[PDB]
């Protein structure tokens, strides 16, 4: 096997704990969020770079 | 900002063994049937 | 559970032993404190006819025991040994059977047969071979790159005219229209002229620069 | 990386027509968002 006949799975999905961007309570939000920057995945295709 | 271009859970040797086990229990043989059987049956790492 | 089962299969044979020696000339349905003591003293018993007939060879040099061994081991018991022939050839002399064995099947295994790897110099040949790549075996994988130039050149090509056809539709959908037919808006819609006040402005001013 | 000026643009348009100006322009993005074929990137 060259290459995975599976498609690399999103790794923040899979792994990340996404659950910690859920906003539960506006006014007593327990971790301080921060503005997120643009991170274009290139193991994403039908992305040309 | 590129993410780094991730890998597989499985190791080459495993996705390797996944294809060869999968290839031999589609019983085109039936004692490659019978020990892929036997592997599946005791292989102490075919979690993940 | 076969580590119990070491002892209990030669203890339980003399359980058998003594029950059927209890029933020569003798009893039925005995006590079972009674039991358990008789074959305590029966295995005690071959237990000192071991450690004293090896002793009495071993004092005269020897290592296994001959029959002038035993008979004065038994002597030394208190046996009287000359009444044996008669207790050998009785008529109701019976025979006790040996115990079963455990591994019944002996080789019931198919076995898993899987090589990879060799030894290194500082370990022999005869020691037993390295085990197969999943046991240890670990190299990271990536998914497969489309570094093609004809099918990139076909992306960008699909790709940037589905966006400006999507485009065009939509701006002609959403305001005044033209169609070269009769009543056509939903194939070939044409956004329609519109007279601006900035003219020569909007022609000759380029736009990326 | 970064939109092309036609993505750009239409980035803007359908994100501006779905803020509450009118209802009609917002039922038509969002048909278009549903039912359109290249809107990756």
């Amino acid at each position: 096997p060259w290459y995975s006949i599976f498609p690399i799975d999103n790794e923040d999905l899979v792994y990340g704990r996404w659950e910690d961007n859920i906003i539960w309570d506006a006014q007593a939000m327990p971790r301080l969020l921060e503005p997120p920057v643009l991170t274009l995945d290139p193991n994403d295709e039908n992305l040309i770079l | 900002r590129l993410k780094p271009r991730s890998i597989h859970e499985l190791s080459v040797e495993q996705q390797l063994y996944y294809k060869e086990i999968t290839e031999a229990c589609v019983g085109s043989c039936e004692a490659k049937r019978a020990e892929a059987l036997q592997s599946i049956a005791t292989d102490p790492g075919l979690y993940q | 559970n076969p580590a119990d089962n070491y002892h209990l299969a030669r203890r339980r044979t003399l359980q058998v032993v003594v029950s059927s020696l209890l029933t020569e000339a003798g009893f039925e349905s005995a006590e079972k404190a009674s039991v358990e003591t008789l074959t305590e003293m029966l295995q005690s018993y071959i237990s000192e006819i071991g450690r004293s007939a090896k002793s009495y060879c071993e004092h005269t040099a020897r290592t296994q025991p001959t029959l002038s061994d035993i008979v004065v081991t038994l002597v030394e018991m208190g046996f009287n040994v000359d009444t044996l022939p008669a207790y050998a050839k009785r008529s109701q002399r019976m025979v006790i059977t040996a115990p079963p064995v455990t591994n019944q099947p002996v080789t019931p295994k198919a076995l898993t047969a899987g090589q990879n790897r060799p030894h290194p110099p500082h370990i022999p040949s005869h020691f037993p071979e390295f085990p197969d790549p999943h046991t240890y075996i670990k190299t990271p994988t990536y998914r497969e790159p489309v570094s093609d130039y004809q099918v990139l050149r076909e992306k960008a090509a699909s790709q940037r005219r589905d966006v400006e056809r999507a485009l065009t539709r939509f701006m002609a959908k959403t305001g005044e229209t033209q169609s070269l037919f009769k009543d056509d808006v939903s194939t070939f819609p044409l956004i329609a002229a519109r007279p601006f006040t900035i003219p020569y402005l909007t022609a000759l001013l380029p736009s990326e620069l």
